[PDB]
RNA sequence: CCUGGGCAGGGCGAAGCCAGAGGAAACUCUGGUGGAGGUCCGUAGCGGUCCUGACGUGCAAAUCGGUCGUCCGACCUGGG
RNA sequence: AGAACUUUGAAGGCCGAAGUGGAGAAGGGUUCCAUGUGAACAGCAGUUGAACAUGGGUCAGUCGGUCCUGAGAGAUGGGCGAGCGCCGUUCCGAAGGGACGGGCGAUGGCCUCCGUUGCCCUCGGCCGAUCGAAAGGGAGUCGGGUUCAGAUCCCCGAAUCCGGAGUGGCGGAGAUGGGCGCCGCGAGGCGUCCAGUGCGGUAACGCGACCGAUCCCGGAGAAGCCGGCGGGAGCCCCGGGGAGAGUUCUCUUUUCUUUGUGAAGGGCAGGGCGCCCUGGAAUGGGUUCGCCCCGAGAGAGGGGCCCGUGCCUUGGAAAGCGUCGCACCUUUGCUGGGGUCCGGUGAGCUCUCGCUGGCCCUUGAAAAUCCGGGGGAGAGGGUGUAAAUCUCGCGCCGGGCCGUACCCAUAUCCGCAGCAGGUCUCCAAGGUGAACAGCCUCUGGCAUGUUGGAACAAUGUAGGUAAGGGAAGUCGGCAAGCCGGAUCCGUAACUUCGGGAUAAGGAUUGGCUCUAAGGGCUGGCAGCCGACUUAGAACUGGUGCGGACCAGGGGAAUCCGA
């Protein structure tokens, strides 16, 4: 929507800090097997439901 | 504007170019209204000139 | 030929928005909102259709800017009756007290007989 | 929803200075500006109210209490009226005819306004068309459609 | 200008409705819509405001009275008696 | 804004305390002393422009007069 | 139920009103005005008769093109 | 590096104002912008993208929420229930914690005077807490400019609303007069007393303000739908002038774009009045398109009130916009001219305002805030000195919190997706035409809808004709086909008398010259100004004329359902 509450918008920032892809200077950090994120949310695909 | 000029002289204006009824073309609401408004302003225009008194005004009314 | 939008975040033809379009002095034309019309008060119980003379007719809250002189007439009852309801309620007032003297002053000669 | 006119009717109160506004199902016979006198001692005409226990026999009344107190109960349709056919002074009774034919035993002591109420003949007048039926519903309830059972 | 032979105000509704219906509605078509002498101004101007309202143009004096007419014939005969018992025996 | 056509209650207003700016404006056969203070703006127009010359050295010094153009 | 929004244009011509003519009278007739209808053609809207048309692993887990019924209302619709 | 899909220019086209345009509400949540790569995503490709990576982007007293109740949901009192709890919302409740004033007592500020605290007296129906609308009610911001992304928010300029003033900010009202005597030629001055909570018009009512406590009364908020009519504005149209642009083989003073005044305050046109005074009519009157109104006061004359969104003025020409230029190509500002030029018409479209009428077994919402009036509990200096109060003209201070980007869509919503599906609103031009029908263009958008090249076999999907017959095919006139608009005549059986009915059946329809009729304004019957409607006739085209588009086949009967 153009306007909403204080609530709705600081939900909708939580989702914007969290898509964001893998920093590159984890893949060489010992014991890591991360190789790409798994929890990144297209606006168009996967939508979060409010 | 040459063409409303051709209407203005009367050109294509015939039976054949009319798609619309007479009373759509020109209302007779409005022709009544415009008979009706230049009749009466006549007659007051003639009853405050002292041509006529009120009580024959009022027949003619 | 020249068509503009709304203004504000109401997009449906309500009561609370009635936009009249002005022309700017920048060769434009816009909408601008209207308040909506005030109605000048009405007498109590005398003239029905006939709304009150020499009250500024606006909307209520408008009413707390207005000066006194703006809002009533100089005579009693002047934002709150018409003219002819005041005098009307003036010669009643005058006769009922009258008819009332007039039966005490007929109760009294018939006790001075009975 | 309701045929009968809504008449309101200012009182002062005999205790406070305030005015009291009341609304009465409007007799047929009464205009604005009629002063209305309601009491025991009132003198009988059309909109005054008063006990039944005072008004003669054969008085054409409406808008009466089943029991002292009620605030008027019975015969509050429009065109409707109630017969006073009976008295007793000593324990107090009267007997009223309804406007279904029945003839029911009261107290004196409740009240009724005198007159027949406005807005008479109004079954006189056929619907014609399911709208204005639709139309009258409509302020009532929701009870018109009326599907029958066998369908 | 005779336009209509004896349907009248009924002829809003057209060939609908019956025949006998239309003629019983008329009667009281007629009536309701009838401007009124109005017993307190003097002019016929009592025009009907909702079911049962009358009220005039001039002073706007309302009264309450029949549905589809200025007064009831029952109304009339039971004012007549309410007179009458009040005159006897002293109300 | 408002308009002053007197010629004793412009000056009264430019010496009060609020009429910081004090502008003047130039056109075809007029001259317009605006007046700035805290809520309005008052503007006096003349026609005549000997009677301009004259009274614009009639000003209170220190308002920091504009001329316009 | 509450609160808001919307419905181009034409046809038929109800009550009421004015004028004229005929008649001994009752009254009748004629030309206008008037603009009613759960009225008619028809758009937007609302539904979906027929072609049993196309698709029928489709655009679509019910759609599309002509042809349709109603369009001042028992009307259509948003939010609560 | 790579081009048909990107970009620029040109040409040819579509959407054509009920759009393939410009904005919004719900919903999406970063999709908006800039830069960069091109393996994945885009149904082919891609230098492109709503994909990827990085960095930015949403600024409010006057936009909305926040306030108010509507249908409705809901706790306590109380009741029920084994029980989480439920019914119930004014019912079976000691359900007002606040104030006007007076008195006692204490405290603080310059203890002169006031502000508070504790107690006593008097007064005071809540229509019962509370929630419930980003379309209902609800005070108050408009013009110009600014960015790669923001606009009534940012800057400039011009206003306005609501709150505060205790040692009360300055002005103006209330505030200033009359009588007696004396002095002075006079103007004036002095001593005593008294008045003074504003004025004017006969009125409808007016002004720069106009003492007011409990209480009471009333209004506004606060009203349905649909016909008509009139006023105002915008857009459209014509004629003249100026700037710029297009054609000029020939003609055309021709054709195209533009030619300004916002909120606020004052004045004047205009509209409305069921508002007042003189006088009272019938031989009835003046009036509307229609009605309506008059002895309960018509016509006429003279006044008053409300809206004044129109005109001029402050704002206001210094900004804004087309034009020809001087510096300048990361310093780009500034020149002067013309724009606020003269008008007109209109059953023209849209918005608004006002009058009136019609429709009914339909009467078309409440609440919060605010105002006016009646009452007269009280307060005020008491007089050539000045107070109680001011809804008057100014001046000072503040206005907190929340959202503000973008899509709003045959590609940013839902339908498993860039899905002929669905989704609530505003603006809406020119020509033809009765018209927002259909068709063609302008402002504004677009690449033909998830690809192109070559050919035109059968079959298929849409579209149109066919000699003679005209339903002989088929269960069936299924489909297809005929008429289709307007003007003028003529319209049957039946009937509930309203209809049938555009019954049926006939004639005309083009183009260019004409004729006649249908109006307004100025003066004591004449002179000018402009709209398109009708009727008739002449001439003429290879009987073609609704020349495209638009668009009722009809009749006779049965059965059923008004
Ligand atoms: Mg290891
Ligand atoms: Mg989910
Ligand atoms: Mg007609
Ligand atoms: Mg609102
Ligand atoms: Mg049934
Ligand atoms: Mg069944
Ligand atoms: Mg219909
Ligand atoms: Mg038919
Ligand atoms: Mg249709
Ligand atoms: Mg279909
Ligand atoms: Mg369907
Ligand atoms: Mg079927
Ligand atoms: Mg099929
Ligand atoms: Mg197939
Ligand atoms: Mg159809
Ligand atoms: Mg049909
Ligand atoms: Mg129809
Ligand atoms: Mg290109
Ligand atoms: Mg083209
Ligand atoms: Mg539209
Ligand atoms: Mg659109
Ligand atoms: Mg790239
Ligand atoms: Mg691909
Ligand atoms: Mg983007
Ligand atoms: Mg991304
Ligand atoms: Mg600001
Ligand atoms: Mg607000
Ligand atoms: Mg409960
Ligand atoms: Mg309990
Ligand atoms: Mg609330
Ligand atoms: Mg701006
Ligand atoms: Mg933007
Ligand atoms: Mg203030
Ligand atoms: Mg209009
Ligand atoms: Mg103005
Ligand atoms: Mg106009
Ligand atoms: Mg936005
Ligand atoms: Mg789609
Ligand atoms: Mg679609
Ligand atoms: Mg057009
Ligand atoms: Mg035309
Ligand atoms: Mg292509
Ligand atoms: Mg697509
Ligand atoms: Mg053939
Ligand atoms: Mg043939
Ligand atoms: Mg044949
Ligand atoms: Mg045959
Ligand atoms: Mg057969
Ligand atoms: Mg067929
Ligand atoms: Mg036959
Ligand atoms: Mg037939
Ligand atoms: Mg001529
Ligand atoms: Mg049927
Ligand atoms: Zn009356």
């Amino acid at each position: 929507s153009s306007h909403k509450t204080f609530r709705i918008k600081r939900f909708l920032a939580k989702k914007q800090k969290q898509n964001r892809p893998i920093p590159q200077w984890i893949r060489m950090k010992t014991g890591n097997k991360i190789r790409y994120n798994s929890k990144r949310r297209h606006w168009r695909r996967t939508k979060l439901g409010l | 504007r040459k063409n409303t000029l051709a209407r203005r002289k009367g050109r294509h204006m015939g039976i054949g170019k009319r798609k619309g009824t007479a009373n759509a073309r020109m209302p007779e609401k409005v022709t009544w209204m415009r008979r009706m408004r230049i009749l009466r302003r006549l007659l007051r225009r003639y009853r405050e000139s002292k041509k006529i008194d009120r009580h024959m005004y009022h027949s003619l009314y | 030929v020249q068509r503009l939008t709304y203004r504000r975040r109401l997009s449906y033809n309500t009561a609370s928005n009635k936009t009249r379009l002005s022309r700017t002095p920048g060769n434009r034309i816009v909408y601008l909102y209207t308040k909506k019309v005030g109605k000048a008060p009405k007498s109590a119980c005398g003239v029905c259709p006939g709304r009150l003379r020499g009250v500024r007719a606006v909307r209520p809250k408008v009413l707390m800017r207005l000066s006194k002189t703006q809002k009533h007439v100089s005579r009693a009852y002047g934002g709150s009756m018409c003219a002819k309801c005041v005098r009307d309620r003036i010669k009643r007032a005058f006769l009922i007290e009258e008819q009332k003297i007039v039966v005490k002053v007929l109760k009294a000669q018939a006790q001075s007989q009975k | 929803g309701r045929g009968a006119p809504l008449a309101k009717v200012v009182f002062r109160d005999p205790y406070r200075f305030k005015k009291r506004t009341e609304l009465f199902i409007a007799a047929e016979g009464i205009h604005t500006g009629q002063f209305v006198y309601c009491g025991k001692k009132a003198q009988l005409n059309i909109g005054n109210v008063l006990p039944v226990g005072t008004m003669p026999e054969g008085t054409i009344v409406c808008c009466l209490e089943e029991k002292p107190g009620d605030r008027g109960k019975l015969a509050r349709a429009s065109g409707n009226y109630a017969t006073v056919i009976s008295h007793n002074p000593e324990t107090k009774k009267t007997r009223v005819k309804l406007p279904s034919g029945s003839k029911k035993v009261i107290s004196s002591a409740n009240r009724a306004v005198v007159g027949v109420v406005a807005g008479g003949g109004r079954i006189d007048k056929p619907i014609l068309k399911a709208g204005r039926a639709y139309h009258k519903y409509k302020a009532k309830r929701n009870c018109w459609p009326r599907v029958r059972g066998v369908a | 200008a005779k336009r209509t032979k004896k349907v009248g105000i009924v002829g809003k509704y057209g060939t609908r409705y019956g025949a006998s219906l239309r003629k019983m509605v008329k009667k009281i078509e007629i009536s309701q819509h009838a401007k009124y002498t109005c017993s307190f101004c003097g002019k016929t101007k009592m025009k009907r405001r909702a079911v049962g309202i009358w009220h005039c143009g001039s002073c706007m004096k309302t009264v309450a009275g029949g549905a589809w007419t200025y007064n009831t014939t029952s109304a009339v005969t039971v004012k007549s008696a309410i007179r009458r018992l009040k005159e006897l025996k002293d109300q | 804004p408002r308009k002053i056509e007197e010629i004793k209650d412009f000056l009264l207003t430019a010496r009060r305390k609020d009429a910081k700016s004090v502008k003047i404006k130039k056109n075809k056969d007029n001259v317009k002393f605006k007046v700035r203070c805290s809520r309005y703006l008052y503007t006096l127009v003349i026609t005549d422009k000997e009677k301009a010359e004259k009274l614009k050295q009639s000003l209170p010094p220190g308002l920091a007069v504009k001329d316009l153009k």
